[PDB]
This record gives C-alpha cells, structure tokens and sequence, in this order.
RNA sequence: CUUGAGUCUCGUAGAGGGGGGUAGAAUUCCAGGUGUAGCGGUGAAAUGCGUAGAGAUCUGGAGGAAUACCGGUGGCGAAGGCGGCCCCCUGGACGAAGACUGACGCUCAGGUGCGAAAGCGUGGGGAGCAAACAGGAUUAGAUACCCUGGUAGUCCACGCCGUAAACGAUGUCGACUUGGAGGUUGUGCCCUUGAGGCGUGGCUUCCGGAGCUAACGCGUUAAGUCGACCGCCUGGGGAGUAC
C-alpha cells in the first residue's frame, strides 16, 4: 500500500447514496489492508466553472495509503459508475491529516 | 412589440471589416447592423469612421424594441475601435460595460501562414 | 523577495484557494514572479497546482465560461 | 517594398503584440492603431495610435513614452515576427481621430 | 528500479557482511537484478529507447567487473557466474 | 594503498523516457433558437459565398488537432531533443553522511546503436494546414507574387529511410592557472529567525585579467597551460562528382 490524496464528486442531486458509497468504497480500503489516514467530506459548493452544465457539486476527499490494485478498480468504478461526475487520484509523499483549507474555515 | 429595455449587442471589430448586431438579454440575437453592409467596400468597409456611422443601423433596431441599457461585446481588435465606443457614448444611450472579448486559445488550433511581401 | 519563506511552506498545499485567487487574474492568467517575486520552485509547484485545482473546479479557466 | 501595400499587413501585426503582450502598459487600455506610415524600404515606420485613456494627453503620455521605451525590446517582437530583414524604426502619434 | 528491502536481501547473501557493499559480487549481482526489472518494462515497451540507453550503462558494467573478478580469482568468478546463472 | 574508479544508505530537483487516462479553450462541422442582407477577399476588385434565413448571435453536438498565462538563459537530457492534468512503468543527475570494493581506468579503428523535417511501405485517421494542382486579379525574365481552393502530406501503428548551417560552424577525458556580476539548485553552520550573517556543493550566464589568437577574439563552462586517445585536412575549380 501506498500513499494517496483523493477527491472526487458525485452530482448534488444523487447525494442519498453519498454518505453510504463513501464507506461502501472503503470496502476496498476496510477491506483491502487501506490504511485510510484521513476522509473529508465538504458537501455542496459552488463550482468555480460550470462542468456538464451543473453547479454546487457534492465536494469531498479522502487520503490512504493503499496498493497499486485497489485504487484502478476503485477509479474504474468511478470510470465506470455515473453518479460520480468528476474524478481526481494524486500520490502523496507522505500522508495528510491536518485540517484542510475547506474544513479548516470550519 | 416586446420590450426588453436592457440592451446587449455583438459586434465584430474585425480590420477588413465592421459589424455589430443587436441581441435580445437571453441570447436570440434580433436585428444587426453591417458597415460593409452600408456600400461601405475595401478600405471604406474597413475605415474607423465607417463603424462609428454604423452606430444608425444598431440604433433603428435598438429603438424598434425601445431597448436603452448597454451590454455590448467586442471581438477582435478593430483599429480605432475605441473611436467607434466613443461614437456608442456620443449617441447618448445609458452605458452599464462594454467587454474586450477577443478569444484566445491555447494554440489547439493550427494556423495558417502568414502572406509575404 | 522571500514571502512564501516567510510563510514556512516548502511544499504549497494547492488547496490553498485564498493564496491561489492572489495569484490568479480576473481572467485567470497566472501573474509571474517578475512582479510577486516567489522563488522558482513554489512558481513551479503554483503553476501545477493551479491546473490541478482548475480541473477539480476549484479555480476557473477563465470567467466567460 | 511597396509601402502603401505592405502597411495594411503590418497594422495586424502591431495590433497582435500591443493588446496580449504588455507588462509596463502605462495606457493599461485597448489602445487602438489608426494607421502606420513606413518609408521607401520601410526604413522607418510613423504608428499612429489613439488612446482609450479618455483622449487626454495626460493619460496618453502615459503610454506614448511607454510605447518608446520599451521600443528595443518589441522591436524583436515585430522584428521576429514577419521574417523581415527592415526591423522598422518605431514612432508612436496620438492621432486627433475625434475632432 | 529496485526496492532497497531487495538489495538488502543481496547484500546479506552476496556480501560477506551488511556493511560489505563495494565487493565484485555484490556489485554484479544487483546489476542482473536491475536488467531483470528493465527487461520487463521493455517487454510491453520497446519504443522507449531512452531508458535502454541505460540498460546498456551497467550489463557493460558487470562485463567489466566480471572480466575484473575474471581476471583476478575465476575461483569467485567460476562460482560467480554459475551463482548468478549467468554466460551458461 | 585508496584519493581514480564504483556500491550501499539519506535524500533532492527536473517540458527524461514509455504507456494509459483526462481537462479547457480554440477551429471546423452539425444541431437547434432568435435573427437577417450579405458575406469574406484586395491596393481595388475578381475569386468566394448569402434569403436554403447565410452573415450573427446563444444553446447543443461531433470530430480532429494542439496544449495560453505560467514560461524563462529555466530545467531535462549523448545528441537529435523534451512544454495541458492524472496514473503505470522506467533512465540519469545531484547533495549530505558513513561504510564497503580496491586501479576495478581513458580512448576507440573495426563495431553496434542512437537519430530534425520531408520521403518510401502497409494499413490507419482526418480538425486544421499546406507542396502539387485549381479560379480571379499579367508582362522587365509573370513562368508570377495576391486572393480565392486545394490532394498528398500533415496524425496513428508498424515499417523503411539515416541525412539537415544535425551549428559552440569549437571531438573525448583528466589535470593547472587573475577577477567580478548573475542564475539555478543542493546543503552545513550562526543568528529566534525570515530576512540576516558565515558558508559550502552542483549546473548555468555576462563581463573580464593574464595568456593565447592573422585578426576576430577567447577567456577556470579557455581558442591559457598540459596530458592521453581518436577523427580529419593539405591551393582553387572540376568534385563529394564519373565509376
Ligand atoms: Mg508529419
Ligand atoms: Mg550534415
Ligand atoms: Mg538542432
């Protein structure tokens, strides 16, 4: 396994599977020897620029040391689901647990 | 018929040639005005005076419509462009912006070579 | 002229927005360091992280769209 | 060579890298070129150029002086940018386009 | 390239001892590993001619060092080669 | 024997490479909407092209192509070179610190590769561009340049091809010798400490001493001093040609 930063949204409007899909992927990490070292959600928040004509997308986060594997299912999933609408995998030095610009105005 | 009383026109500040037209708020362009349009042809279609003029033809359309705010676009770098903006002031209808909208890309498109003496 | 050393930062978290809308334009060109006068690295890891952030949204392309 | 035909070429050129090309705009505007006027073997080249600085010569001035001083330095740019062995000399005219 | 996890297993082996880590062996041995690890990105990767240039840096590399050990104990060499399955 | 050479561990920057993704403009096309009389071209027209409604505007889609700002002496590279974001693979560089090996070296004919663009091959693909060719604008050589088009080509995959003013028009390595100003990237110390003060590495730049050079200049990133190996030339034309 092997570090990670990860954020992602799904479309605002399908957020009632958004809480459970979030531990739901972690069944990978809960269940693949991820070491999920910190998660944050943010919720809806503007877009900056509009993407596929939508707006206020469900923002969140989340950092893992994780192998090779898992990520690939886990952003085909994202490839391949449709809830999702965008997607983001990045490889961290080291892992993250600090308050984060958008929760740490919170 | 309808009015809309915020008014937004195009224009097309190209060199070889000078257009505007006039657009409803929610896009629906209605109406235009073209200085090569006015016989104006070469360097008259072309000349900085030519699309201050063209102010008659945007305005008869604007007043069809009785449309007084100014929400105009520039595309392209007309020479004497702001000549022409100064004509828009001279005629005296309300000014809220104009916008230097000339599109930039990111070089994605090839372009064609340049003419030589 | 040595301010993100003042900072402390040697690596700029780019979820930084606040820092990122200061050196971002109103059309969304990236100001150099000619005039901010940041050291290269942090200019290199900006210029990243701006398209980075701008793919996820954070900071727009350019207004118009 | 024949000037009154290469001027209308030039004019697109010089707009080009006086609007997205500018870090000392003292003009800080859309400043426009009305016309240019190269000599015999276009040995010199007279821009004129009006101001979207309110057509006062105090905002004008502003920028005319900056369009000379940083003439060297654009000079390469026009001078690299239409593969002529003339780098054209460069003038600059605020020009009574309103009267 | 390699994992140092890996090299320490060849240096434990290979090496009289962990701080033993100039020796021919010891050298030449983490050379062929290194080959081994290009030759399977090679196998999907042909184009990329720029990491073969490397590739070539260090199988000539051992090829010195064998002909250095060769030329100074077969004995190590002769079991050497046959320790590290290789010129068979 | 250990300083040459090289390994280990610690990092560290980097458009290095290969692959696979993906974004946003732009351009074209197509969709619609509203909305027209033109449009674009020239020095002027021609040429083009429009009431099928074009031209313009939004809205949408398709496609292909390339990655603005940042970004520059700034890096990466043997060189050709490398410029959107992500991930996979992978080369090299460098610092620090210590250990290990112990001359394990340099050069290289022959050798084997590497290789700008166009070009050849097959099959791809097709934005935009543009040789060829095409319509209008001509006679000092118009055979035109200009505009209007436009196939190949331009992209892919695999192939060939192996040359470019592939240029630092400066072979490789090592050593030695005045300066100053930069950049870059390491890293030590000492200040709380940024900054600051001492450093100390790497790489890069501009002056520039001596020295050298026909001169031009070069100038510790020598064309100064030296060393080792390789490569090459011997007036010019014929001629990098006949064969
Ligand atoms: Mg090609
Ligand atoms: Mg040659
Ligand atoms: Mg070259």
């Amino acid at each position: 396994m092997r570090h990670y930063e990860i954020v992602f949204m799904v479309h605002p409007d399908q957020s009632e599977q958004v809480p459970g899909m979030i531990e739901r992927y972690t069944a990978a990490i809960t269940g693949a020897e991820g070491k999920i070292h910190r998660l944050e959600d943010w919720g809806r928040r503007q877009l900056a620029y509009p993407i596929n004509k939508l707006h206020k997308a469900h923002y969140v986060l989340m950092n893992v040391e994780a192998p090779q594997e898992v990520i690939d299912e886990l952003e085909t999933t994202f490839r391949f689901n449709d809830a999702v609408i965008r997607s983001m995998v990045m490889r961290t030095k080291h892992a993250v647990t600090e308050a984060s610009p958008m929760v740490k105005a919170k | 018929r309808k009015q809309v009383s915020d008014g937004v026109a195009h224009i097309h500040a190209s060199f070889n040639n000078t257009i505007v037209t006039i657009t409803d708020r929610q896009g629906n362009a209605l109406g235009w005005a073209t200085a090569g349009g006015s016989g104006f042809r070469g360097s008259r279609k072309s000349t900085p005076f030519a699309a201050q003029v063209a102010a008659e033809r945007c305005a008869d359309a604007v007043k069809e419509y009785g449309i007084k705010n100014l929400e105009v676009m520039v595309k392209g770098p007309g020479p004497g462009r702001e000549s022409t903006i100064r004509a828009l002031n001279a005629a005296g209808f309300r000014i809220t912006n104009i916008t230097d909208v000339t599109p930039i890309p990111h070089n994605g498109c090839r372009p064609p070579k340049k003419r030589r003496v | 002229f040595c301010r993100f050393t003042a900072e402390g930062v040697q690596e700029i978290d780019y979820k930084d927005i606040a820092t990122l809308k200061n050196y971002i334009t109103e059309s969304g060109k990236i100001v150099p360091s000619r005039i901010t006068g940041t050291r290269a690295k942090y200019q290199r890891q900006l210029a990243r992280a701006i398209k980075r952030a701008r793919y996820l949204s954070l900071l727009p392309y350019t207004d118009r769209h | 060579g024949r000037p009154q035909r290469v001027a209308q070429e030039m004019q697109k050129e010089i707009a080009l890298i006086l609007q997205r090309e500018i870090k000392d705009p003292r003009l800080g505007m859309m400043t426009t070129v009305s016309g240019v006027e190269m000599s015999r073997d276009l040995a010199y080249a007279k821009v004129y150029v009006t101001f979207l600085n309110d057509k006062d010569e105090d905002a004008v001035k502003a920028g005319i002086k900056a369009l000379q001083e940083a003439s060297g330095f654009i000079r390469s740019l026009l001078g690299k940018a239409m593969r002529l062995r003339i780098v054209p000399e460069l003038t600059f005219f605020y020009d009574n386009s309103l009267v | 390239s390699l994992s140092t996890e890996a090299t320490a297993k060849i240096v434990s082996e290979f090496g009289r001892d962990a701080n033993d880590t100039g020796s021919t062996e010891v050298q030449v041995a983490l050379l062929t590993a290194q080959i081994n690890h290009l030759q399977g990105h090679f196998a999907e990767h042909k184009k990329d001619h720029h990491s073969r240039r490397g590739l070539l840096r260090m199988v000539s590399q051992r090829r010195k060092l064998l002909d250095y050990l060769k030329r100074k104990d077969v004995a190590r060499y002769t079991q050497l080669i046959e320790r590290l399955g290789l010129r068979r």
